Order: C-alpha cells, then structure tokens, then sequence
C-alpha cells in the first residue's frame, strides 16, 4: 500500500494533493485530521473503493488486506459464528479451527459468540467487526475509528490485544481515530493531514529537538555527569549557572540513575518536556482557526 | 482462489434462500389456493365425470410461481445492498467481477430449483386426479421460459440498484413494472386510432411481451423475437459488468 | 432535583443499589462509571423515563427538563427550522424569535439550518440535537455523551459555548460521557459509579490540583516500596497491574531516592504533575478486569 | 399549558396530512377509478336512458377511502415510534396523558376532514351525472359510522403499537384485521353444523361485524349493539390510559 503523486478533485473541491506515503520501518501508524477533511476518502483510495485515483499503486497479488470502515457492517438476522465463517470462505483462503478460536479467546467474545447479533451492544459489535477484519488472514490491517462505543479500559484491553497480535502474527496497522491519548500509548509513527497534504510525519523514538530533558544536580558533581554524558548520549543545552543540564528524551529512567548511582551522584530534580500529539496537533491546527 | 470465493457467495446465498420459514409458508399457500381451485372449478360446475381441464392450473400455478420467485430474486439481490455490506465487497477488481458472476450462478439455481418446485406440484395434481397426462417437452420449454424471464427481469433490477442504490425503489419498481402493463392495457389499447400500429409495434420492446406471456398457457416464440430478448440480456450483463467496475461509492 | 434511596432491579438482577444524588452548590457535574453499569438506566431514572423508581423523587412542576440520551431523536424527513419550531411549541412554552435567533447564532449552525437533516452529518445531527435540548428553556440539563464524534477544536468550542450559556441562562448540567480529558475541561465537580454506588465525589473548584508525584516499578518490587513508604511517607493511591504508586507533592527527591537505593529499589520514571481523573478512574476500576 | 399542548401536537399532524404528495396522488387515483368503474358500469350492460343508481358507487368509494384513510392512520400513529422520538414525549406524567390526547383528537379530525373529502366527490359525481338525489341524513349517520370505525381500529392499533414497539407488525396486522373476515367467511362458514350457532354469536364479537358491516351502503345498528361498540371504545381507551402510564422502556 503505498501512494505516489495522487491527486484527487471532485468538481471545483479538492481532496488530495500531491501526497506519498510508504512502510519504512514501521509497523503502527496513526492518520490524524480535522472531520470531512477527506480522511475517509484516503481509507477508501488505500482499500480500493474508490477506483479514480489518478497516480500509481504497485500492489503484489499475494498480500492480502483488511480493512474497517465508519461503522460496522454485519448481517443483521445472522449470528456472528455465521459471520466469521462467511467472511472466512469469502475473503480468505478457508476456515481453520485453531486460528478462529485463538483469535476469539483472546479478543473474549467467546460467551456471546454464538448469540444473534441483534442483541449486541455497540462496543461488542465493534469488537466483533474487528475480528471479522481480522478473519481475512490480511497482511495489512486499516481500521477507522475501532474505539469510539467502549469506556477507557476496555479500549485499552482492546489496543493491547491488538499489538500483540501485531508481534505474534506480522501485520501492519493503520488508525485513524480520535481520543489520541489513546493511540499515543501504543504506536510508531503519526501523519497529520491538513489542506490535502500530509503535512508532518513524526517518529517518536528518535524524536524532535524540541523534545528535552531536564537533569538537575550538585554543584559537586557537574564535572563527572557531564563526563558520563558526553560519552554515552546527545546533549543539547548545559548550564552551569543554573546547574541544569539538558538532554535528549529517554523513555527509561534506569540505565541512567544506574550510572550515576554507581558515581555516588544524586540529583536533585528530573523531569522531561516533550510535545504529545495533542499539543503538536493544536499547534498546527491554531494556524487556520485562531 | 477465485473459484471458491465465487462459490461460496452463491452456495451461502442458496443457503440463506433453503433455511427460512417464509419459504414454506409461501409454497403451503400457493400449494393450497391452487388446489382449492383447480377441485372447486372443475368437480361441480357442470356436473361432469369428474374430467379436470388443465389449461387453469397451468396458468394460475406459473402465475403464482412466477410472481413469487420474482421477488425471492429481488429480495436476495438487494439483501446485501440494503445493509451496505457491499462495501466489503467491491474492494478489487477480480472481487468486483466475481460478485457479479456468483449473482448471475445465484440466479441460474433459484431459477432451477422453482422449476423443480412447479414440476412436483403439477405431478402431485396429476397424480392425485384422473385425466390425460401432459407431454415433457412442455416441461423443458417451461423451464426455459423460467430462465429467460427471471435473468431478464433480474439483470434490469441489478442495473436499476446499481443506479439508485435504494431498496424501497427496487421493490416499487419491481412490483409496479410485472403488473401495471397486463392491468392497463385493456383500459386502454383499443381505445385509439393508433391502437393497431402500436400493437405491431409492441413486438419489439421487450417488457410488453414478455410479461403479457406470462399469464398465458401457451408460449411460442419467432426468431427475431428469440434473438431480441437474448441479445438484451447479454447487453444487459456486459453493461452490468462495465458499470460495477467503473462506480464509486 | 434530589434522589433518596433509590433501588431499581430487573428480576433477580438489581442495577442500582441504594443511591443519592443532588445538585449541591454545584454546577456542572460528571457522571463516569464502566460500560454497562447502569449509567443509561440512571439517567433514564433521572430525567423521567422509568416509573418504577423505588424511591422518592422531588421535583417542581414550574422546572423544565432537557434531555439527550443514547442517540439523537429527530425527525429525518423534514427541515431543521421544522425541527426546531416544532419542538419549541409542542415541549417548550412558545417560540421565541430573539431567543431561537440567539442560540443559533452562537453555535453557528445558519449556514446550514435551512437544509434537510437527512443530508446532515453526526456532528451536525448531535449540534442540532444540543440546541433541540435547549430549545425546552430547562432547568435542568442531563447529556448522555454529547461529544462522541467530533474533532478536539470543535469539543473545545462546544463545551466553551455551553459554558458561556451556563451564565447567560440560570442553567445546571449534568453530563455522562467517556474520554475524561475533555471532562477535566469544564466540570466543577465528579461523581464515580461502581456496582450501583456512588464510591467516590471528587470536588474541584480552585487551581490547587493536590499535586502528586509517581512512582513506577516491577511487581517483584513494587511489594517491598510500598510497605516501606507507608512505613515513612503517607500514601495516596496504588495501581497493581502497572506497579503505579501515587504519593504526595514532595519538593525534594533526595531522602526518597537515598532510601530507595539503600533500599535496592529504584523507579523507571519519576515526574510530578497534577492529579486527575484519568488516575482516579483507573485507581478505582482497575480490579475487575485484570 | 395542557392546552396549548395539545393544539400544537394536533396542528402539526394537520400539517404533516397536508404537505406529503402522496396524499393527493390517492386522491387523484381514487377519484379516477371510481369515475371509471360508475361510467363503465352505468353506460355499457342494460344500455338505458343514462340512469345511474349510487348505491354501488357509495359502497365501493367508500371501501376503497377507508382502506387508505386506514393506513393514512396507522402511519399517524406509529411515526414516532418508528423514528425514535417518542422517548422525548414521555417525560412526565402530564405530558404522557396529552400524548394520548392528542393522538385522539388527530384521529377525530382527520376523520372529519376525510368525511368532508368523501362529501366532495358524491356531490361533484352526482352533479355529472342526472337521476334522484339521496338525502342529507344519509351522509351525517355516514360521518357518524366513519368516526365509529376509525376510532376503534385507531384505538386497537394504538395499543398494540405500543406494547409491541414494531412497526412492520402493526401495518401488517392492521391489513389482516380489516381484510381477512370478509375473504374468509364464504370458503368456512357454510360447512359447520355450528354455523346458525357461531353466526347468531357473531353479534357481539367487535371485529366480525364492525368488518360485516363495510360492505352494505346503510349501516343499520341495534340499541344493543351501539352498547356493546361505545362500551368497548371506552375500555380500550380508559386501558391505554392505564396502560401508558405504566409501561417502562
């Protein structure tokens, strides 16, 4: 699934503008924009709805894909046994025992999997429409608002199932979905769509340079942190005046207090200053509003 | 493969056409009003020797059998656009094209299995009564005139849902274009100064005659006739097949 | 409005389970429980729905109330003028032309309020279901999730309108919904659901926050830190599965630390911030589900 | 107040009846077809000096506006309950009551109005046309048998849609109740034993002759019988009262 040069207009209305987009290196991808931006328009472009693309897509037959539109679509007097073995002979290869009842044991809807699905609630039915998605046996995964009908733990049981389907099975997710606080615990790398462009692209493990730590120690004791640091990492900001040392974010804590508790260095304040994508989102988005 | 997804979509839809209840209330009934008339019209009307004319039970049980299997194929081609899971579907092009084929293999067995259905009935009549028997060859061309009726009339709904995508539409439509031309014609056909040259006319367009047949006990057809319908048809699936592949939703 | 002692049950299962509830000195309150608790059955209790309430309910006649509960209810095939002339006459006591003017110039919804709702959007369905729910002129507001599908700017917007209605009319609101960022925002107070109880009223008026510092590590340690802190420091909140502990705003680490490392057990990652109810959510229902 | 309450609700169903297109294409076809059957049949069989009798032209228009003024209610009744928007009117106890109201006083005038649209076409049909004019009386007690009618099947239909909540039911039912009797008696009746017995015991069972009764061009009504129908529309009302007040969703 990669998109080069694509272009899109429906009258005098342009939706997409010269936008790329391509897996490097990454396995979770969150798509984040404002409502009738044309982000439903990119998910059908990238499933095959929609068939005037103008560009170029370079697709091997043998990858297979799965995908979840805004709301679920499911056969309404049928059980949802009947759903996942319809979906199966129709989309996949077939139908194997093993790996329908380790998906369903997992997800948890094994009590209820063999109730009519007229009696589900909104968060089963999501649920239920995910591990349709998943019946396909895809080697991508593009799911569009799959947490919007269930409370904060259960969409968080719900984000945990999936990454570690994602490590147990390779897969490659795209998301689009808002309560990013959400998608912020468990992703690789974030696109943010704005005028029709994909404007940023950030990769939180490497980070910006905005991004910064804050190391406060002794007076005593500057000479042979900023020994210990210069060797190992990156440092950006030091002063001695303050006695603040700043360095580049770690999400860990432990190697470092390590080393200094092996040099008997205390410090006395830590803390980190980085941008969520709440506040980089509200950043950008403050350009056209306010 | 592509040979079981496009037999698994017509052998699941055959399956959900097997496993309901309105099935077997509809043939019950049918079954029951075409027996109630046929015994009442024929044992007392004259007092005869118990001699039965099968000319009205031909044309009654294919007027209910027709008109029922009509609308079984409506409601089956409509039933997985009217809950829009026909986006799942149109995803690639091999889908898109195979859909269509496991709806027109779809077509083809329902069509087969109501011949089947009409054919036990008239034997059960035939079986239980005393008369002179019927010929095959009556059978064989029924079952033909069931195929060219039901794909005609099933590949104008596909086309007219693929336009509107509305289901409600489909059924008005459906139900107002089998029975509103037999009904209006007598009221006011003979009425003009034009009503035998639009009545030589009216052998070129396929709606009049092909449901005007449907009512009758005989059926005869003429070559162009027979090249007119079958070229309609084929037209009707190729423009089927370009318009599905070339539509966005 | 005022509820005593009420207790509800559907057969041999009870939903609610003696519980109170008035609107004292406050006016903007949360309600946040689980999925399927029975916060759709309270508010249906609250508002009117429901007849069999076992308990005893004082409400004056002279006080409207105004409601959206599960999904909008409107009328698909007529107008949005329609819509709203209809629900003024037939539920409120008139139309009102500089009032009807008013509300929809605040939220902005003239563009678009002579088009049918059918062409609408959700957003644009819930906006015009808000103002339907004015419409009434109550005095009393109950909201079930009014901001389900809309992008972070327009719920900033939304919930700043509502704010400033809320001193523009004598109004008191009370809104049950997810994603409790947004609730943070413009709430003054916070009540807590769990098995038919209100467990916990969380009251927040000034900026003090009762800021608190965390304390993250592994299970194996995590046992041995939190005897030892209780034993020095008091404690405020635990969190087993993740090996979260919540302790007090403490300016300086130095005799933490110290302690921790002649105690052999050290933190992944150390931060002071100011508590939440994402922290009290999680705190009070994390047992059930791990 | 109450009062304002119920105007308001009762205007805007008005309003609802007044602006559908649908309701002035079953106008037009009705009018249309009756002028067509009491032509066809007056000027073509006997062939005499164009008299017109309007007993079969009174009975038939006045079945075929009841079966459309019937679902023209049913829709009334159930429209909120299809689109959801009744769990906005059953907030409180006083609210809940006018809901009733209001839907009886909605019943009461469409029911006028549809008189007086059943007034306008026999006057203009019987200007057309010459003979002997009926009298006045003849279309007041014809008022009065449309109200009594559409009150008790509103009534009935009224209380199984709300203890049902379905929509699909309600018009289906309401279709079998009004046309299963008449279709049914002539194939039954005749073969029991118990048929002088079961016929004499039809006089107070609401359905059978309330149903019986549609056909004739007079209605004519026993002390008893008027009894038994006002005391059965007055149960039914006083239970959904009783009913909707009790009822949880």
């Amino acid at each position: 699934m990669k998109l080069e040069h694509i272009t899109k207009k429906y009258g005098s209305n342009v939706v997409l503008n010269d936008i790329d987009f391509d897996f490097g290196d990454s396995r979770i991808v969150g798509l984040i924009g404002k409502n009738g931006v044309g982000k439903t328009t990119v998910m059908k472009v990238m499933n095959g709805n929609i068939i005037k693309f103008d560009g170029k897509v370079d697709i091997d037959n043998a990858d297979n894909i799965g995908f979840l539109i805004e709301h679920p679509k499911l056969y309404d007097n049928k059980s949802g046994l009947y759903n996942l073995k319809l979906f199966a002979q129709v989309l996949g290869k077939g139908f194997d025992k093993a790996y329908t009842d380790k998906i369903i044991d997992a997800f948890g809807m094994r009590p209820y999997i063999k109730k009519k699905v007229k009696k589900y609630s909104m968060g089963m039915k999501q649920k239920l429409a995910i591990a349709v998605s998943l019946m396909n046996k895809p080697k991508f995964l593009i799911l569009d608002e799959p947490t919007n009908g269930m409370d904060p733990d259960g969409s968080i049981d719900v984000l945990t199932t999936i990454k570690s389907l994602v490590n147990e099975l390779d897969m490659r997710i795209l998301i689009s979905s808002h309560k990013l606080e959400d998608i912020e615990l468990i992703c690789d790398r974030a696109v943010f769509l704005r005028d029709g462009h994909f404007v940023q692209d950030v990769n939180m493990e490497e980070g910006v340079a905005s991004d910064t730590t804050i190391v406060t120690v002794d007076h005593k004791d500057f000479d042979r942190t900023e020994k210990y640091l210069a060797e190992h990492f990156q440092l950006q900001n030091v002063d001695k005046a303050d006695g603040h040392l700043m360095i580049n974010a770690q999400k860990n804590y432990q190697v470092i207090l390590k080393a200094l508790s092996e040099l008997d260095i205390y410090p006395k304040y830590i803390e980190t200053r980085k941008s969520s994508l709440r506040d980089t989102y509200f950043n950008i988005n403050q350009r056209g509003d306010k | 493969r592509g040979s079981h997804r496009i037999l698994n979509l017509v052998k699941y839809d055959l399956y959900s056409i097997f496993k309901s209840p309105l099935t077997y209330l509809a043939i019950l009934v049918v079954s029951s009003l075409i027996a109630t008339q046929s015994i009442l019209m024929a044992n007392s009307m004259d007092n005869p020797k118990h001699i039965i004319v099968y000319g009205s039970v031909f044309a009654a049980a294919k007027w209910l059998l027709l008109i029922i299997g009509l609308m079984f194929v409506v409601k089956t081609i409509t039933r997985d656009f009217s809950q829009g899971t026909i986006q799942l579907y149109m995803s690639k092009v091999k889908t898109r094209v195979g859909y269509i084929i496991s709806k027109t293999i779809s077509i083809i067995l329902i069509s087969i299995l109501f011949a089947l259905i009409h054919y036990v009935i008239l034997i059960v009549v035939q079986a239980s009564s005393n008369g002179k028997n019927l010929a095959f060859s009556k059978y064989v061309d029924n079952l033909w005139f069931f195929l060219i009726f039901l794909l005609f009339f099933g590949l104008f709904l596909f086309l007219i849902t693929l336009a509107s995508q509305k289901t409600a539409m489909i059924f008005s439509l459906g139900v107002f274009l089998v029975l509103i031309v037999p009904f209006i014609k007598p009221f006011i056909t003979f009425i003009p100064r034009y009503g035998e040259k639009v009545l030589d006319a009216f052998d070129y367009i396929p709606f009049a005659y092909l449901t005007d047949k449907m009512i009758s006990s005989n059926f005869d057809f003429s070559n162009w006739q027979w090249v007119i319908s079958l070229g309609s048809i084929v037209i009707f699936f190729i423009l089927n097949i370009l318009y599905v592949a070339k539509k966005d939703i």
